[PDB]
RNA sequence: AUGCGCAGAUACCGGGAGGAACGCCGAUGGCGAAGGCAGCCACCUGGUCCACCCGUGACGCUGAGGCGCGAAAGCGUGGGGAGCAAACCGGAUUAGAUACCCGGGUAGUCCACGCCCUAAACGAUGCGCGCUAGGUCUCUGGGUCUCCUGGGGGCCGAAGCUAACGCG
């Protein structure tokens, strides 16, 4: 029920460089799931470019485990949703009920794993940080206990356990930074399920992108009647500005944001 | 002052500057000296001479605290590590036992040209 | 792995006569068997070019011996072919 | 099945019922794989010449036995499993060589 | 070869086929738990080899420092 | 110089993480078509040395062509970068310094699967056999093991070979 990434159509005219992926569980989801409105327009004013749609399923997923902190679960199997950067495992809880959950590193259908008060540090179970075997990996992870799985490292194979101090453990998050969460808080054990996805290649843009749902963006689009920047000519403007009365693209946003100093440091950057 | 009669004397040395320091019985220290500590700069600081001097300082201070007995820790090698260590036993202030480390590699990280010319 | 016992047992099934403690028959039985479980291994592995190689030489050897097999007599030989399976 | 000597060191700070549960795990596991002793030994607890396991001493167990060859790897992993297994070591069963005779 | 110590005659009939020989094994340790050489065990290729191997086995699981803070220097 | 440190570094102590490498032993030593291959353990494997003379019965030596194989560099996607590090940036230089030196830091260096076959690819010397003093050392298999014998490595080395080395 894993999934092929690479399959690429071939020379079926410019449908060139189209990357397929196929989770093998292929089953159509199950019983627990509604749908999302057609947002893009919202609070009934309209906003943010692109946006279009394309077919309609729509998710409900588990984001909180302490709610059975124990009932082993066995991979119902693999599958996913018209959302999320890295598929899911519909899991079965030994008590009858099941739940759509993450999809850490390639686990295995039928596999038992669970979590709570002491779970075996086997990628799959989840645990209050504290049970953090420092130097290990998780994601999903949530600071401010109860505030549900906060930091759903999307396909975000990224929760790197980095030491502890006080009632907070240190973590290396996607981004390339290290924040802190009080141990009692929690983490889904292990890592994500998708990345190659991230590399996926798609053919005739219009076709693909739109299918994605998203349409466009078109800067200093000539007639700068608005389009912040210049136009009514070839030449790329100067000032150094962006759409809807913008600050270019090299300035802050944070602030006192009591948030900030409160934890984390590394400051915002990487260097591949 | 903390005072604890015995501790460790760390003698570590480069070859254009060397260093020594007083550490308690366990591992922290209190005072020290070195090549450029000895009103020195550039080379020079890499003389068994300075060695002798900073040794000296390490000493006067050494007494200056409830200590003087010590085991010698060996780190690397200094251009005059001797004139150094001898200055050491010299001020006596106690000239106890000596430990051997200068913690060898084991082969795991090619150097810089310097000792690469050492195929 | 190399199961000496069963080995001898087949050196036997083959060596028409119980006194073939080294004969074309056996070169056959042996190089064959070996060649086979060996190769199968090769598969679930993919990279041991050195030994692949040897195996190579070996298979050659065997086949060639058979070459002669035919040379003097391929009759009894084709029977062998038969018994075994290889070259079909 | 061949025979190798099972030399494996397990935590020092152990105790009673613990010695019980994990050493027995040792057992039924072994068997489950294809193990079955030949020499049930061990020399108890002992120190080492280098603070491994963050300790200067631990408990060492040695039982040499018959097993299904290849399974070795397998159980081995099964062993190291149990945390405390400060060292999981198996060796082909040989023993001859008188030097200085 | 230099001679004033030697060891091939420290212990007689010794089975190299071991590891749990704290004592004998030790008998080649010197200071920084090196491996006291042909230069001392005066033990044929066969020897330095297998003997070595176990030396190995020994540091391996443990119980022997395969080097160690030297006290004296 | 430099760049880094009293917003305390450089040294000492404890703890954390990870990548790479693999000391003494280990050798002027070993295994491999070659390339080249090492901390130990285990899985599967191949070349290959000795002795009983037991089996078969010369089936064997050669290899144009092809077929698989392999330095390091570099490419391809997907991991990973502790250190080292063309490129780049400095600092030192001379008259000049893009390089030899010191201070930095990418790609790469490393793993998987795919791809390049590349060469002072070397012993600059194709392979297969048998004939012609000895001397010495070293590893390894068999023995009546002051040594002998099969094999394997460096050394000295009559004859002899070459324009000359030097092969032996």
């Amino acid at each position: 029920k894993f999934k092929p990434y690479t399959p690429s159509r071939r020379f079926m005219t410019v449908a060139d460089f189209s990357e397929i992926t196929k989770t093998e569980p292929e089953k159509s989801l199950v019983k627990p799931l509604k749908k999302t409105g057609g947002r893009n327009n919202q609070g009934r004013i309209t906003v943010r470019f692109r946006g279009g749609g394309h077919k309609r399923l729509y998710r409900i997923i588990d984001f909180k485990r302490w709610d059975k902190v124990g009932i082993p679960a066995k991979v119902a199997a693999i599958e996913y949703d018209p959302n999320r950067s890295a598929r899911i495992a519909l899991l079965h809880y030994v008590d009858g009920e099941k739940r759509y959950i993450i999809a850490p590193d390639g686990l295995q259908v039928g596999q038992q794993v669970v979590a709570g008060p002491d779970a075996p540090i086997q990628v799959g179970n989840a645990l209050p940080l504290r049970f953090i075997p420092v130097g290990t990996v998780v994601h999903a992870v949530e600071l401010e206990p109860k505030k549900g799985a906060k930091l759903a490292r999307a396909a975000g194979t990224s929760a790197q356990i980095q030491g502890r101090e006080g009632d907070y453990v240190i973590l290396r998050l996607p981004s390339g930074e290290l924040r802190k969460v009080h141990g009692e808080c929690y983490a889904t054990v292990g890592a994500v399920g998708n990345a190659d996805h991230k590399n996926i290649v798609l053919g005739k843009a219009g076709r693909s992108r739109w299918l994605g749902r998203r349409p466009h963006v078109r800067g200093a689009a000539m007639n700068p009647v608005d389009h912040p920047h210049g136009g009514g000519e070839g030449r790329a403007p100067r000032g150094r500005p962006p759409a809807s009365p913008w600050g270019w693209q090299t300035k802050g946003l944070k602030t006192r944001k009591r948030r900030k100093p409160s934890s984390r440091f590394i400051i915002a950057r990487r260097k591949k | 002052k903390r005072q604890v009669a015995s501790g460790r004397a760390y003698i570590h040395a480069s070859y254009n500057n060397t260093i020594v320091t007083i550490t308690d019985p366990d591992g922290n220290p209190i005072t020290w000296s070195s090549g450029g500590v000895i009103g020195y700069k550039g080379s020079r600081k890499g003389t068994p001479y300075a060695a002798q001097l900073a040794a000296l300082d390490a000493a006067k201070k050494a007494m200056a605290y409830g200590m003087q007995s010590v085991d010698v820790i060996v780190r690397g090698t200094g251009a005059g590590r001797e004139q150094a260590i001898r200055a050491l036993q010299a001020s006596g202030l106690q000239v106890k036992s000596i430990v051997d480390d200068t913690p060898v590699p084991h082969n795991g990280c090619r150097p810089k040209k310097k000792f690469r010319k050492a195929s | 792995p190399i199961t000496k016992e069963e080995k001898q047992k087949v050196i036997q099934e083959f060596a028409r006569f119980p006194g073939d403690t080294g004969s074309t028959e056996v070169q056959v039985a042996l190089l064959t068997l070996r060649i086979n479980r060996l190769s199968e291994h090769l598969k679930v592995h993919k990279k041991d070019h050195h030994s692949h190689r040897g195996l190579l030489m070996m298979v050659g050897q065997r086949r060639r011996l058979l070459r002669y097999l035919q040379r003097e007599d391929p009759e009894r030989y084709r029977a062998l072919i038969e018994k075994l399976g290889i070259r079909g | 099945m061949r025979r190798y000597e099972v030399n494996i060191v397990l935590n020092p700070n152990l105790d009673q019922s613990q010695l019980a549960l994990e050493k027995e795990i040792i057992q039924r596991a072994l068997e489950n794989y294809g193990a079955r002793v030949e020499k049930v030994e061990e020399l108890g607890l002992r120190r080492l010449a280098y603070p491994i396991a963050k300790d200067p001493q631990g408990y060492f167990l040695w039982y040499q036995v018959e097993m299904p060859e290849d399974r070795v790897n397998d159980l081995a992993r099964e062993l190291r499993i149990r945390d405390n297994v400060r060292r999981v070591m198996v060796v082909k069963s040989q023993e001859p060589f008188l030097a200085n005779a | 070869p230099s001679r004033k110590a030697k060891v091939k005659a420290t212990l007689g009939e010794f089975d190299l086929r071991d590891y749990r020989n704290v004592e004998v094994l030790k008998r080649f340790l010197s200071e920084t738990g090196k491996i006291l050489p042909r230069r001392r065990t005066g033990l044929s290729g066969k020897e330095q080899r297998i003997l070595a191997k176990t030396i190995k086995r020994a540091r391996i699981l443990g119980l022997l420092p395969f080097t160690e803070k030297l006290v004296r220097k």
